[PDB]
This record gives C-alpha cells, structure tokens and sequence, in this order.
C-alpha cells in the first residue's frame, strides 16, 4: 500500500544482496590494483605485475616480440622487463656493491689512511675527506694524483700505487 | 684496520676490512590499466526491481 | 536442419611422416642468442601422423592439428567427455566477422554441420558459463596446437603460405602462443566441425607426449632450430 504519506516503516526500500563465491574454477572478478608512478636511475624494488626485484631501472633498446612480457639472460636471471600500461622496454641493473680496503704507510710513521672502494664509480661514494681520485681498480679518496713515477711500495692494481712522503 | 686485525700497533700494507652497497631509496608498483569494470550501476540505478 | 549426408566414407586413415613440424614458445620470457634446454610436451620428430581425408578421437594430453586448406571449409571444435547435455562441453566456431567461443551443455546433433541459410549442430543450449567473442583466428597451412592443464586450455597457432601440393613441408617454424581460458574442464575427445553447401577433407592429426628439447634463440628472441633430445645417439 505505498503512499506519498506512509511513515517510516511503510516507505518502499529497493534491496540488493550480492554473494561471494569462490568455486574451484579460476576466479575472475577481483577487485582495483592502484599503480604507482614510475621512477628511473634509482636503486629502488619493484613489483612489476607481480614479478619483485630490485635495482635500477634505465631506458633499454632491446625490440621483444608483441607477446612476451620481460627477459632473462644465460644463469636465469631477468634483465629486462616491459611496463604494463606504457609498453615499453625497461632494462635492470643490480645496485652497486664492491668491498673496502685501508691504504697506511704503518702506525710507526703516521696514522693518516687513505681509503679504496673496490670496483665502484666514483658517483656513488656516500664522505668527502680529501681530492677524489677515480681509477681502474675503483674509487680512492685521501691520497693526490701525480705524474712522476717510482718505485712500488703498495700495491693498489692496474699499474698503479701508493706511498707515503701525504700520502 | 686494528679491529679486523686485532692488534694495537699496524703494518704497512693494503687490508680488506668490509663491505659496501647501496640501499634501496623507495618503492614503485606498476600494473596493467583499469577497465572492464564490474556492471552495478546499472543494477543499482535500475528503475524497476 | 539436423539432416545426414553420408554413412561410409574413405574409411582407411592414412599415415605419413610428421618430420620437423610442431614447435611452439613454452612461455613469455625473451632470449637473445642462446641455446635453452627445456621439458614439456611436444611431438617427436618425424613421428606418425594421421591423414583424414570425420570420427570422434581421443585428445589424450595434447593435439596437434594441421590442415592445408584453401577456402577454409573447416569452421570450428567440439570438446567434452559425454558430448550431451549432462556434462560440460567446450565449442568454438569462426564465421566471417568474428571467431566464438562457448561453454555450455548442449545437444549436438549426432551429424553436426553448420550450413548456409550458428544453429544446425546443437539442439538445445544451456547453463551457459563462459563466452568470448574476437577477430577470427582464419592453398595455406594452418597450424594449431591445443593443450589443457591447470583448469587452463591453451590455444597456439600458425599460418603459412604453403606452395606444395600434398603433404608438410621440409620446414621450421614455431608456433606463437594464441589464446588461454581459464576454465576447468575434463576434454576427453574432440571432433571437427564442418559447413558444407547441401549438394572429403584433408587434414593431419598428431599427438604429444613428455619430452625434452632443446632450442636455438636468435638474437630478435625468435626460435630457429631445435633438436629433439632422444631420436638418436648424436641428439643425446
Ligand atoms: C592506459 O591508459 C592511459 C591513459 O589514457 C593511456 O595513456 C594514453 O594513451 C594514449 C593512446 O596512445 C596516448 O595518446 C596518450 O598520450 C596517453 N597518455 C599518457 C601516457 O599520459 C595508455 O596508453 C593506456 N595503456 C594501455 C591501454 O595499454
Ligand atoms: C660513472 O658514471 C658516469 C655517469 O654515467 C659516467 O659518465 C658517463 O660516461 C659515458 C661513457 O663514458 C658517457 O656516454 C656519459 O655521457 C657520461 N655521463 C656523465 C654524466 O658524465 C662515467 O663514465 C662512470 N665512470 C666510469 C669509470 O665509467
Ligand atoms: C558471426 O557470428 C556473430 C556471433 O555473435 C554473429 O553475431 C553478430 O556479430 C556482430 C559482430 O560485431 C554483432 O555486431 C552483432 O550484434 C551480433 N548479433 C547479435 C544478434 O548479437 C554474426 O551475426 C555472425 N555473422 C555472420 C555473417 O554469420
Ligand atoms: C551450470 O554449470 C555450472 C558450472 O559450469 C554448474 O556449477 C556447479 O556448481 C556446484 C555448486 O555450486 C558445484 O558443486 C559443481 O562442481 C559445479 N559444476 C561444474 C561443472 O563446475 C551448475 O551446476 C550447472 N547447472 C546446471 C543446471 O547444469
Ligand atoms: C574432472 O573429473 C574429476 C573426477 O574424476 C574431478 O575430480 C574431482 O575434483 C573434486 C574437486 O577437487 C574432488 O572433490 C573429487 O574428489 C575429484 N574426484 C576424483 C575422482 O579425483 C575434476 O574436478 C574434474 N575436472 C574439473 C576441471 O572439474
Ligand atoms: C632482427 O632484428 C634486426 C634489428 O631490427 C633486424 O635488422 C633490420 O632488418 C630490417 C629488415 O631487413 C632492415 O630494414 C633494417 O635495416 C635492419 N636493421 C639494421 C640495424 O641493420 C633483422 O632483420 C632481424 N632479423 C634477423 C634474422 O636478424
Ligand atoms: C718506530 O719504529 C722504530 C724502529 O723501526 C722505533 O725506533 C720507534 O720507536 C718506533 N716509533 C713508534 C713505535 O712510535
Ligand atoms: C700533471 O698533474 C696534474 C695534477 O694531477 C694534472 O692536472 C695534469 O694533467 C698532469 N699532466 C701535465 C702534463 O700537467
Ligand atoms: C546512480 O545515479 C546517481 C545520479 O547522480 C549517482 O549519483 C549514483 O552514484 C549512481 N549509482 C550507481 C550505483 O550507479
Ligand atoms: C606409420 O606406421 C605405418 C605402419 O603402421 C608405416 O607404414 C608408416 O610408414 C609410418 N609412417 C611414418 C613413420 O611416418
């Protein structure tokens, strides 16, 4: 008997009840994913469509063929991928690691050091100290470039070496 | 130097004392585009139940 | 429609050689210049394939079907264990405007054909789950491989221009993969599908069996030769 003037409990209310079922056939229905914004020349991680990983991201030439989602190289390893809103190829790099090595002439002398990252570039060091020095062997911070040539006394590599005069 | 050598006093040479890596600065998710949205407007905004 | 056309046709199928056909990308991953080695389901090298010249057949765990057809006669697939209303069962029919997918419970008649006058094959058609509709998938070979694993069937295929008159060709060429559904099914059996004018087709089946290979990437991540890992001592 639904009339203009009813009250409350008369009013006509329209009701939908939704159900959930999960059958073991693959599901279909789920709900937003929110994609972030994409960042580059940064060691960030990742979760590209489901595929975690972290490192570096920069802009690749490799041409995949239209179905294939990311590459791997010899070792498994995945080297590249391809942003799924885009469609474009990104290519992954690890962030940079190397070891540490102390350069002293021996507490007798003095007990001022000069400091080596091996296999580092020299962008990336932290800190600041002294002249940075960029070499074949890695990054060495504490210790001044010349032209002369001697004798040497320790051995750094790549033909080159230290000594104590500063060192 | 003195730690990973344990002595007070020093020789002259190179050592290998540690490690060094980046940390990761932050983070990013990405995902294919919205579409193919579940149809409920129309049920819902339906003039006849 | 549901009319019969013959009762004994060519009985006798015939058999020939299958040689290097049948390869397809196991996956989405890109490789450049390099040998992979891997283990799936496959079909031997210069194995027994069927000739057809129109029964139901068993799928067992895999098919490979080829036709060299001109004027595409064939039109579609039948997949399902009981081919009847009391269980699920698979249908795909390509018409000129768009390729259709189905699964439901019909009744096929016991001679399905299309013909020109998407009915004439089933009787009924209920409890319909999935549906699809996209561009169709159709003097040229046409290759496909069916697989169903997972609750997931997977399509993959492959057009050629073929300039031979009877048989496959001495060739290589991978097969791109197509299309997956994401249904839970048991495909037993299967059968073709044809739409004859009311007024004899030759296709190739093949089956696939757990093997291991071993597959050359090209720098573009195209596949271009393979070698079949027991066919004899020099492939070991
Ligand atoms: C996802 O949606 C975005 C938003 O529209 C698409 O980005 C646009 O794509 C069109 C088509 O080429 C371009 O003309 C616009 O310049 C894009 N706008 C941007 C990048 O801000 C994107 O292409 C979609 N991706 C898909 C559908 O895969
Ligand atoms: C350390 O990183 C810098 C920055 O990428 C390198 O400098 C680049 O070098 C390449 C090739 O030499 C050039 O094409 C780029 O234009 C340079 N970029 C900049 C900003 O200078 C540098 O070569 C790296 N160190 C070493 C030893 O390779
Ligand atoms: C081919 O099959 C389709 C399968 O639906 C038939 O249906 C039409 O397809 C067109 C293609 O976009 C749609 O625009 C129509 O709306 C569909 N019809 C209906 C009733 O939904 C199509 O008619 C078939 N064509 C031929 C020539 O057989
Ligand atoms: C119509 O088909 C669906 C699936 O295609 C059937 O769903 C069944 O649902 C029950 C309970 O939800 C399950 O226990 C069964 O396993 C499902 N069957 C299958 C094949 O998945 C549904 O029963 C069918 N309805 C009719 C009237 O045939
Ligand atoms: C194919 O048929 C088999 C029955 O032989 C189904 O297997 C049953 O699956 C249900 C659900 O997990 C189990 O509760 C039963 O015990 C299974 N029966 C047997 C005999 O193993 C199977 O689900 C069917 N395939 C699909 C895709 O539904
Ligand atoms: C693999 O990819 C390369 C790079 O695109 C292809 O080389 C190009 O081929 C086209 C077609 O002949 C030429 O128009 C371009 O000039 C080529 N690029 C260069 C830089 O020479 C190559 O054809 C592809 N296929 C193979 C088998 O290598
Ligand atoms: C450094 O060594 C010399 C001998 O080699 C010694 O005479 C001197 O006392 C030492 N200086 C130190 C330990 O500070
Ligand atoms: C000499 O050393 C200085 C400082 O390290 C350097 O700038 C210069 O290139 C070197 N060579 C010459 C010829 O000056
Ligand atoms: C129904 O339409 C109204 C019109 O303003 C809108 O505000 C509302 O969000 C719609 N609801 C649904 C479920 O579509
Ligand atoms: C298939 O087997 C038959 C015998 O059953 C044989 O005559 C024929 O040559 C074989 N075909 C091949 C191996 O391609």
């Amino acid at each position: 008997g639904f009339q203009p003037t009813n009250g409350v409990g008369y009013q006509p209310y329209r009701v939908v009840v939704l159900s959930f079922e999960l059958l073991h056939a693959p599901a279909t229905v789920c709900g937003p994913k929110k994609s972030t914004n994409l960042v580059k020349n940064k060691c960030v991680n990742f979760n590209f469509n489901g595929l975690t990983g972290t490192g570096v991201l920069t802009e690749s030439n490799k041409k995949f063929l239209p179905f294939q989602q990311f590459g791997r190289d010899i070792a498994d390893t995945t080297d590249a991928v391809r942003d799924p809103q885009t469609l474009e190829i990104l290519d992954i790099t690890p962030c940079s690691f190397g070891g540490v090595s102390v350069i002293t002439p021996g507490t007798n002398t003095s007990n001022q050091v000069a400091v080596l990252y091996q296999g580092v570039n020299c962008t990336e060091v932290p800190s600041t100290g002294s002249n940075v020095f960029q070499t074949r062997a890695g990054c060495l911070i504490g210790a001044e470039h010349v032209n002369n040539s001697y004798e040497c006394d320790i051995p750094i590599g790549a033909g080159i070496c230290a000594s104590y005069q500063s060192i | 130097t003195k730690c990973t050598l344990k002595s007070f006093t020093v020789e002259k040479g190179i050592y290998q004392t540690s490690n060094f890596r980046v940390q990761p600065t932050e983070s990013i998710v990405r995902f294919p585009n919205i579409t193919n949205l579940c149809p409920f407007g129309e049920v819902f905004n339906a003039t006849r139940f | 429609q549901c009319v019969n056309l013959r009762t004994r046709t060519q009985l006798p199928p015939a058999y020939t050689n299958s040689f290097t056909r049948g390869v397809y990308y196991p996956d989405k991953v890109f490789r450049s210049s390099v040998l992979h080695s891997t283990q799936d389901l496959f079909l031997p090298f210069f194995s027994n394939v069927t000739w057809f010249h129109n029964p139901v057949l068993p799928f067992n765990d895999g098919v490979y079907f080829a036709s060299t057809e001109k004027s595409n006669i064939i039109r579609g697939w039948i997949f399902g264990t009981t081919l009847d209303s009391k269980t699920q069962s698979l249908l795909i029919v390509n018409n000129a405007t768009n390729v259709v997918i189905k699964v439901c419970e019909f009744q096929f008649c016991n001679d399905p054909f299309l013909d020109v006058y998407e009915s004439g094959v089933y009787s009924s058609a209920n409890n319909c789950t999935f549906e699809y509709v996209s561009q169709p998938f159709l003097k040229n070979l046409r290759e496909f491989v069916f697989k169903n694993i997972d609750g997931y069937f997977k399509i993959y295929s492959k057009h050629t221009p073929i300039n031979l008159v009877r048989d496959l060709p001495q060739g290589f060429s991978a097969l791109e993969p197509l299309v997956d559904l994401p249904i839970g099914i048991n495909i037993t059996r299967f059968q073709t599908l044809l739409a004859l004018h009311r007024s004899a087709a030759a296709y190739y089946v093949g089956y696939l069996q757990p093997r291991t290979f071993l597959l050359k990437y090209n720098e573009n991540g195209t596949i271009t030769d393979a070698v079949d890992c027991a066919l004899d001592p020099l492939s070991e």
